[PDB]
């Protein structure tokens, strides 16, 4: 009955069901990040030598820089039937506001964090910009969660790779003191309160971590049927229907405007709701966010199932044996070469005596003498010259550091190619398309397309605030994967560029090249280039 | 030796009163400078006054409280021996085990605490397959101590059976030489009926405790006592402590031979209709508590009686018993022989308490801990391991903590068969 | 361990815990090293007022 228990429990259920994969990745990123002598029992009372020769580490900066030099973005299309230009105007805003280094620095962010440990993840949030609005006073904007794996933990309950069908999502924050305050002060919290959550670190004695501050974002989604109101617009005449929820404070001013109830409907839907929560009290309760989907998009490597288990691997987890291997038999050859005793004669003290300077290492000398003679024994006992053998590396150090990096070189290949791991990201990429498609239509303001132009019918309420009106006709378009573009007009000069490549030097040659003259860019010659093309397109009807 | 990978399995639990418990989880941080304690008020009862002129006849308010606390954690601490030559599937085996044993314990104290405080006592001088429906007979004098009593039953009523005088019932059913809905089904499977005399769930428990007999006799109440409802009291510091109205102490003439769960009745005192304070005719049970000292013992429904002249009107508003102890009346003790005991109650009687061990926190690093949801009842623990590096071992322990609770004895009962001379 | 930043003066701490399965206890350490040294002792100085006989 208790919502801060119900909360609670539904955290712990998850986080002792990803307790293995989550210990196995945050190894992975010490592994990769921070040292491959993770020995977390060191107790060294007599230093040794511990070398770093590291052979795995230039295949993950391989990998990284070849998944980076092919980018990856969200590309809308219309669907079956719909108006062959339905989504100009959400690719319009997904450019607009996914253009910023925010958004690519989460990609590859995530992006590393996949290839090392094995899953990376990101957020898409809202929030009231008012110098340079997307649409409606409002922006949406990507941020980067860092060791997702650690920090961000799902309903246990969930079979997907992009966990469209989880129910709940658990995010820890973990912050500095200033960071803490002004979090607090951003949503209203109580400064004075420190609050506090599961600490998702427990690397023990070398591991010095910083004095933070943690709390959790507890996302979830409900699916329901709730009330809509079909009424005829005036303008167009056509049933347009709006969800009671959105237009509750709206629905005399839309009687005044001139809209005429119709019906009233039921439509299922999901709806998100955020909730701060600590170990102890349940801060914000259930603050209803944007959208139909959980705003964090994760990315997997090797992701799947083994027993009701889920387990995802990168590309460092198979090599550490034998990394660790290398790393043993270099130190200790390293020990061999410092701590040998070198070659040097075996010598009786009666044998030079008297002679000890002819052998300190001087080259004053033509020759080196022995005494002969004993007065007791006589005559110096004869024995053949014997010295200290030279350091070696043993056959079984030398095969060992051999097939160990032999081992570690076969192991470490990703593929034949990151063809795998780029599906995912385009996967990833495809969830988070449908995260901002259902956000856009919650909050933006969306034109309405007509065969008699745009239309934007939006109103205001008497507390001067303007309340969206979006039609139900509005997953027109359906998310695939093309490459990242900044605006809209590159696409559009990608897109000629490649009917250009192919088309051959017949008319529409011509056409095409006129058409990317228009779609230049301004300066002032390529501005009269541009001038004369929009000329020649004009007077050619 | 090549240990086949199949299990001989042996045993199969149910745990059908933890099920059925209420489980309740206040907040920790207040639990914790609480002393794992809190304070519930009870139900409120006026009085009433007959006349025009009533000067100096206003009375004021009472309002009563319960209080419900915690005991010690269950554990199954074992150990990862270096010498042990034994498998890991054998450690997750007892892993299992330990689950299993942890639901087990919980439903064993459920039943204990609940047998043992429970103040309605239906007694019969023999046994259940005597005379024809003696089961139904059983069920319906419990059903009818409750009605008569007024006491709540909105979220529902059940009756735990042990299982020999299940069969007895069933084979009471059985031997009817008719056969419509109920024997048939009473014949093709065990079940006698889900709801049966009013009860609207009838159960078989195998882990019902046995009363044993109590060897007192010729026991007298030692001089007239009253017992008066009250929220609060003075200690000598001056502060106002909270009691408890489920619990009173009487002095007797001694308390050798009496135990915890022992039931016992005084000649004399009848119980009452509660709201509307009608005088019934069956005497009032009551059942002991604990036994402190030689000469008190602790009774759990607070004799309030309704013609003591000491009661101030609001505190006279919560009698529940006709008369009040007067120096000679002899206490009857109700449990006679051995007999296991069926148990019937209120759903909203029994709850569980629970609470968290945040061995979660930053303060236990080394141990690896995570949480420990027992399926069945529905408790949550932590289960820990950690390692002992100078000794090449590790620990393994699931712990679990939380509270068996009777916020109202008074609607608790257990029924005696054959507790005759 | 966790770094511990001392306010004030410029000076960084190390605090530290560790867990108990035996008894579900933990301890805890705050410590913080230094050592105060006097390089030039002729430049450090005393002042004594009313030091009379």
């Amino acid at each position: 009955e208790n919502r801060l228990e119900s909360i609670l429990s539904r955290f712990d259920a998850d986080w002792t069901a990803s307790d293995e994969a989550r210990r196995e990745a945050k190894n992975d990123l010490f592994f990769s990040r921070v040292s491959q002598w993770d020995d977390w029992l060191s107790q060294y009372t007599t230093l040794q030598y511990r070398g770093q020769f590291d052979v795995v580490r230039p295949v993950v900066r391989k990998l990284v820089s070849e998944m980076r030099q092919n980018p990856i973005d969200v590309l809308y299309r219309p669907k079956d039937g719909a108006r062959p230009d339905a989504a100009d105007v959400l690719m319009g805003m997904y450019r607009t506001d996914m253009r910023h280094n925010t958004a690519k620095i989460a990609v590859n962010i995530a992006v590393r964090e996949q290839i090392e440990a094995g899953v990376g993840a990101w957020r898409l949030v809202t929030d009231y910009e008012d110098q340079s609005p997307t649409s409606n006073n409002q922006v949406i904007r990507r941020e980067p969660i860092h060791s997702a794996c650690s920090h961000v933990i799902w309903d246990s309950n969930s079979k997907l790779m992009d966990k469209s069908d989880a129910r709940h999502c658990t995010v820890i924050h973990s912050m500095s003191q200033n960071g803490w305050e002004d979090f607090a002060e951003k949503y209203d919290l109580d400064a004075d309160d420190i609050p506090s959550f599961q600490n998702p670190n427990d690397w023990v004695f070398p591991w010095l971590t910083q004095d933070t501050i943690q709390i959790a974002e507890f996302y979830e989604v409900v699916e329901k049927k709730e009330t809509a109101f079909i009424y005829q617009d005036p303008v167009t005449g056509e049933p347009v229907s709006y969800f009671k929820r959105d237009i509750k404070d709206v629905i005399d001013d839309l009687a005044d405007s001139g809209f005429i109830k119709i019906a009233e409907r039921q439509i299922k839907r999901r709806r998100v709701y955020k909730s701060i929560i600590t170990c102890t009290a349940v801060l914000k309760d259930k603050q209803l966010i944007a959208g139909e989907h959980i705003p964090i998009v994760p990315v997997f490597g090797e992701w799947g199932f083994v027993e009701d288990k889920e387990v995802y691997e990168g590309v460092v987890r198979l090599t550490k044996d034998g990394q660790r291997l290398r790393n043993m038999i270099m130190s200790f050859n390293a020990d061999i070469v410092a701590r040998t005793p070198k070659k040097k004669p075996f010598f009786w003290p009666e044998q030079i005596a008297g002679f000890e300077h002819m052998y300190d290492g001087n080259d004053d000398y033509p020759y080196y003498l022995l005494n002969r003679t004993d007065e007791n024994s006589g005559d110096l006992p004869t024995q053949p010259l014997a010295y200290y053998e030279n350091p070696e590396v043993p056959q079984a150090n030398a095969y060992m550091l051999e097939a160990a990096t032999s081992a570690v070189k076969e192991v470490a290949t990703l593929g034949v190619e990151t063809y795998v791991f780029q599906d995912n990201l385009a996967t990833a990429m495809r969830r988070d398309g449908e995260i901002y498609q259902s956000i856009v239509n919650d909050i933006y303001d969306v034109p309405r397309n007509v065969t008699i132009l745009m239309a934007e019918v939006v109103d205001l309420a008497t507390g001067e605030k303007q309340v969206l009106n979006d039609i139900r006709g509005r997953y027109e378009c359906y998310t695939d994967v093309g490459p990242s573009f900044q605006s809209m007009k590159q696409q559009n000069r990608a897109e000629i560029l490649e009917l250009l490549g192919k088309t051959p030097q017949g008319t529409p040659e011509y056409q095409l090249l006129l058409l990317q003259y228009f779609t230049l860019l301004d300066g002032k010659g390529v501005e009269m280039m541009r001038d004369y093309a929009n000329k020649q397109l004009i007077q050619m009807g | 030796t090549l240990a086949v990978d199949e299990i001989i399995e042996t045993i199969s639990a149910i745990t059908p009163m933890a099920q059925k418990a209420k489980k309740y989880t206040p907040p920790a941080a207040s639990m914790q400078r609480s002393s794992n304690t809190i304070w519930m008020p009870v139900e409120q009862e006026s009085p009433t006054q007959e006349g025009w002129d009533l000067t100096d006849k206003a009375t004021g308010l009472l309002e009563l409280n319960v209080a419900v606390n915690m005991g010690e954690p269950d554990n199954d601490f074992f150990q990862l021996r270096a010498d042990d030559l034994r498998d890991e599937t054998a450690y997750r085996r007892r892993i299992q085990s330990a689950a299993r044993k942890l639901a087990n314990n919980v439903e064993l104290k459920v039943a204990n605490m609940a047998a043992e405080m429970g103040s309605l006592v239906i007694t019969s001088p023999d046994a259940i397959g005597t005379n024809t429906a003696d089961a139904w007979n059983f069920v319906a004098d419990a059903e009818e101590i409750m009605f008569s009593r007024e006491l709540n039953r909105d979220m529902g009523t059940s009756y735990f059976f042990n299982p020999q005088d299940y069969k007895k019932a069933g084979y009471d059913l059985t031997k009817r030489d008719i056969f419509g809905r109920i024997p048939e089904e009473a014949y093709r499977d065990g079940t006698i009926q889900r709801q049966v005399a009013g009860f609207d769930d009838v159960l078989r428990s195998p882990k019902l405790p046995v009363l044993t007999k109590s060897t007192a006799t010729g026991i007298t109440v030692s001089g007239a006592q009253s017992f008066k409802p009250v929220a609060w009291q003075l200690d000598n510091d001056g502060n106002k402590v909270n009691v408890d109205n489920r619990f009173a102490t009487v002095t007797l003439s001694a308390t050798t031979g009496m135990k915890r769960g022992d039931k016992i009745s005084f000649a004399g005192v009848k119980f009452l209709g509660q709201m509307a304070k009608n005088v019934l005719a069956q005497d009032a049970t009551f059942s002991v508590v604990r036994v402190v000292d030689g000469t008190h013992v602790e009774i759990t429904p607070k004799p309030v009686a309704l013609d003591d002249v000491s009661l101030s009107p609001e505190q006279r508003a919560y009698a529940n018993v006709n008369t009040s102890l007067a120096d000679a009346m002899a206490v009857n003790i109700l449990n006679v022989k051995d007999a296991r005991t069926n148990v019937f109650w209120a759903d909203d009687a029994i709850r569980i308490v629970s609470q968290p061990i945040p061995a979660n926190h930053e303060l236990f690093a080394g141990m690896k801990t995570t949480s420990f949801s027992i399926p069945d009842v529905g408790l949550n623990g932590i289960f820990a391991t950690q390692g002992d590096i100078s000794t090449l071992s590790g620990l393994c322990r699931i712990a679990l903590w939380y509270g068996v609770n009777a916020t109202r004895p008074e609607a608790i009962g257990v029924g005696l068969p054959g507790q005759t001379a």
